[PDB]
């Protein structure tokens, strides 16, 4: 993942 | 018996002429559509297209399209046709979202990221590429703006990566509570269901019949005959004249001449740039006399 | 005036040609130029009730 | 690198009259001998536009952050081509992005990119006493450009920087405007000779270029050209002077036109419909002429 | 090169 | 009823394959006010939903 | 009679905006606030035409 969960691009990631 | 007004005096044509530009090259029909990289949504690609046949038959080979829709043309046309100012915008979005690929529709890409006009003339292809775009854990390279203040206008493409404020505190440039990237990637596996699966869109934009031409359709030119009655067809211009030699000096942007009633009435050739007259066959009153049928 | 007012009226019948009447152009050879019968239909239906 | 001048005499700001100007052509349709009506974003006519000067007696370096509106009438009434090209975007700085056009005086480069835009954005030209050659030597408006989708230099060409003095020589005029992601610009050159102020006439401006840039533009900004030699001295922000120049910025609005069409195609007078009530009686006449 | 004018060659590539 | 139709809060966690209004275009949701407004929810299968 | 007959006409003349002449509404506010400009253009030409 280019970013952890919940922040980045990656914010909608459970 | 008497005198009858009949119809005005007919001249039918009698050959078929056609004249496109001098134009050899294919258009690049693997670049666009058998690109390696597609761009993101919110990052969409524009590229002009000019000086090249659009033979589209040679996509029959490789190419198969789930949506394909024409706007200010009809499919059946484009083969006979001359494409005035072309653009191919070129991007990735879900399956749920090519329907907002169209004019007048809402949704987040319609609003954040790609916005068609309401008069758009073109054509909207989009095709599945989940073998391509998606991959075992995920592929996450794909992002669509999820957070904007406004709607974008048409043909308006947003890159700015300034922090969304979702809330009344500012963010002052930092991630937070109510503060999000505005950004947000894609999550694309081949184990998705249809509808969260990978779509490549290619949107073509065009304006026919005002302006030279450069892309053209795979139709052979004939010879110019000058001073009989034929059927033309000057750049996907069709019609039915006498056409003559022309005193008018065309302006270089200018391709088509027009009279108080709005009809084509001159033309540049495209092959030799001269200026050419266009006079209807048909003219004259014709009256028919006549005495009585019982009589004679 | 006489002849005045028919010269008027015939060109005012002969630039009454380039309204659209609500169809996307005045140009017959444009609208079937891009459009196959049946939208090209629609069109030319509308010209024809202008 | 960034130049904030100095020296500059503060000055209230001058406005002027355009007369006709503005006009360009509509479409790409040949008409002759023919009155044509259309409704676009005109120039209205006899409008207040603002005056901008370039000049050191006073010394004045006019390059303000102007609003953009629905669309620019540009004119500028040049002899030694001070005006090299403007600036359009929205903050001018590196969050959004921004159209670069200007004249380096060798190229013309186009450029829609995220620059982080000097405050005082500026070309320079040097002058050398010793084989008395003018150079362009400075080019700083911007400090860094990114992430960029639109990239265009021009063919070659010469260009004379040398600062002449006399009359105004030659008036450009321009038209911009930004509609469905496409930047329209049309322009026209006309030789002149004149003072001070912008000449009435007509000219109908031609199509130049459409710029499919796609981007968002509020303000703009013209860019502009200075002189250094040994009769300025001091640093970077002092010792520079301004050839003689002006330009005038007026703003379109949708209006119908009554265009009149010569024997040769060329559009040679107009009617602004909404001016009074006497420009409506010719727009619904068709006719330049009341009875 | 000698255009007519700069304002020229913005449309020429 | 009573309540602010702000749809851009689905834009987080829906994903509609199926979105068309009959009377009224849907770019002009935002600047109207809705009268009875009844919300209508079952399950079909994907062949049914034409 | 003259007088009636120049007033009637004048009064059926702002009585016949009602009309819709085909179109879904005879009210043009109506008409732009619920639709696009696209489907907006057709109703707004019928009411044109009539
Ligand atoms: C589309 O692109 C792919 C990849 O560049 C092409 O696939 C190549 O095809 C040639 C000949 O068929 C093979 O020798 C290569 O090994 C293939 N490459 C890969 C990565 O599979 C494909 O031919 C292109 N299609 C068109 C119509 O141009
Ligand atoms: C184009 O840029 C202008 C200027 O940046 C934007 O106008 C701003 O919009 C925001 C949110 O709508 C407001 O908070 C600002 O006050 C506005 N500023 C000005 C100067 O008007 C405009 O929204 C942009 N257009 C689009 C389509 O995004
Ligand atoms: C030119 O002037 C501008 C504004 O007068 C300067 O910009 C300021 O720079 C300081 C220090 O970097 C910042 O704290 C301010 O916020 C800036 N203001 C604005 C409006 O941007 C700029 O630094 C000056 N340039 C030079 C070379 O001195
Ligand atoms: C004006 O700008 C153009 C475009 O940036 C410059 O042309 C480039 O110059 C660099 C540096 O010499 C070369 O490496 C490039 O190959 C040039 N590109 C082209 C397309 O010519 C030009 O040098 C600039 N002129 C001045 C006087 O600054
Ligand atoms: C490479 C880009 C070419 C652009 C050409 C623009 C002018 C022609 C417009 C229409 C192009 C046809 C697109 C492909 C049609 C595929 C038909 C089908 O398989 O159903
Ligand atoms: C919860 C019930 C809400 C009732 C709202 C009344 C009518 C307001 C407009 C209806 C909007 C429905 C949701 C639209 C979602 C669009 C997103 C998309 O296109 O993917
Ligand atoms: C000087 C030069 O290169 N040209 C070619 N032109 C192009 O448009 C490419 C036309 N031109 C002008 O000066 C405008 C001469
Ligand atoms: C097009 O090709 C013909 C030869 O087939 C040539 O005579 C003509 O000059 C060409 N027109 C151009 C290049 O504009
Ligand atoms: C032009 O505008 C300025 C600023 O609004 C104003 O002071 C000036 O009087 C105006 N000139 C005319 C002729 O209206
Ligand atoms: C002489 O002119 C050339 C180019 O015209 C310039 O590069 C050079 O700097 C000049 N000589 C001096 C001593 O400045
Ligand atoms: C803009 O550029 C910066 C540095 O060049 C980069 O970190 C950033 O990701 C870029 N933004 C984009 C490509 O949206
Ligand atoms: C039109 O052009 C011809 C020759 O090209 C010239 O003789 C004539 O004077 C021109 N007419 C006008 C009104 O400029
Ligand atoms: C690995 C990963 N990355 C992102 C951005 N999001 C998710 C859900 N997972």
């Amino acid at each position: 993942c280019p970013y952890v969960a919940g922040r980045x691009t990656c914010l909608x990631c459970a | 018996k008497g005198i009858y007004q009949t119809s005005n005096f007919r001249v039918q044509p009698t050959e078929s002429i056609v004249r496109f530009p001098n134009i050899t090259n294919l258009c690049p029909f693997g670049e666009v559509f058998n690109a390696t990289r597609f761009a993101s949504v919110y990052a969409w690609n524009r590229k002009r297209i000019s000086n090249c046949v659009a033979d589209y038959s040679v996509l029959y080979n490789s190419a198969s399209f789930s949506t394909f829709k024409c706007y200010g043309v009809s499919p059946t046309k484009l083969n006979d046709l001359c494409f005035t100012n072309v653009y191919a915008d070129s991007f990735v979005i879900r399956g749920d979202e090519v329907r907002q690929i169209a004019p007048g529709q809402t949704g987040k890409i319609a609003d954040y990221n790609y916005k068609l006009p309401d008069d758009f003339t073109g054509c909207v292809i989009a095709w599945n590429s989940n073998n391509l775009d998606s991959k075992v854990g995920g592929n996450y390279n794909y992002l669509y703006r999820l957070f904007r203040k406004s709607n974008l206008k048409p043909f308006e493409r947003d890159i700015s990566t300034e922090i969304y404020q979702a809330g009344s505190t500012p963010c002052n440039g930092v991630e937070g509570f109510n503060c999000y990237f505005p950004l947000q990637s894609y999550g694309f596996q081949p184990t998705n269901g249809v509808g969260y699966q990978p779509y490549r869109v290619v949107v073509l934009s065009f304006e026919l019949l005002h302006a030279p031409a450069t892309v053209c359709g795979p139709k052979k030119s004939t010879n110019l005959v000058k001073n009989k009655c034929v059927n033309f067809n000057f750049n996907g211009l069709t019609g039915t004249g006498v056409l003559t030699e022309s005193n008018k000096k065309f302006l270089p942007f200018q391709q088509f001449g027009r009279d108080i009633a709005d009809t084509t009435d001159a033309v540049r050739d495209p092959q030799t740039l001269e200026i050419l007259d266009i006079t209807p066959c048909s003219f004259g009153g014709v009256s028919v006399i006549t005495p009585g049928t019982n009589t004679s | 005036d006489v002849v005045n007012q028919n010269a008027q009226a015939l060109n005012t019948l002969v630039k009454q040609l380039s309204s659209n009447f609500g169809a996307i152009s005045s140009v017959l050879n444009d609208i079937l130029s891009r459009l196959d019968p049946p939208e090209a239909e629609v069109q030319i239906d509308r010209l024809i009730t202008g | 690198q960034c130049v904030n001048l100095t020296t500059r005499t503060q000055l209230p700001p001058a406005y002027t009259n355009s007369f006709t100007r503005g006009v360009y052509y509509p479409d790409k349709v040949f008409r002759s001998s023919v009155l044509h009506s259309t409704q676009d974003l005109f120039l209205p006519f006899f409008s207040n536009v603002t005056w901008f000067h370039a000049i050191h007696v006073t010394k004045r370096f006019d390059n303000p952050v102007l609003p953009f509106n629905d669309g620019v009438y540009f004119a500028s009434t040049e002899k030694s081509n001070i005006i090299r090209g403007w600036i359009f975007g929205t903050t001018l700085d590196s969050k959004t992005q921004s159209l670069l056009i200007v004249n380096n005086a060798t190229n013309v480069v186009i450029k829609v990119c995220e620059f982080q835009f000097c405050n005082d954005p500026f070309l320079g030209v040097y002058y050398h006493k010793n084989n008395k050659s003018w150079m362009e030597s400075e080019f700083r408006v911007y400090s860094s450009a990114n992430n960029c989708t639109f990239e265009y230099v021009s063919q070659p060409f010469l260009m004379d920087l040398e600062g002449k003095q006399g009359n105004f020589k030659n008036l450009r005029e321009f038209v911009f405007k930004n509609i469905d992601g496409y930047f329209k610009i049309y322009s026209k050159h006309t030789p002149i000779n004149l003072v001070r102020d912008l000449p009435q006439g007509f000219s109908a401006l031609e199509p130049l270029v459409d710029l499919p840039i796609g981007i968002n533009i509020t303000r703009f900004q013209t860019l502009l050209a200075l002189h250094r030699s040994y009769l300025t001295p001091g640093d970077s922000s002092s010792g520079w002077t301004a050839g003689a120049a002006a330009y005038y910025v007026g703003y379109l609005q949708p209006r119908t036109f009554l265009l009149k069409y010569n024997e040769n195609g060329t559009i040679t007078d107009a009617v602004d419909c909404a001016l009074d009530p006497l420009s409506e009686t010719k727009c619904t006449l068709k006719s330049f002429t009341v009875e | 090169c000698i255009p007519l004018d700069w304002t020229c060659m913005i449309a020429c590539a």
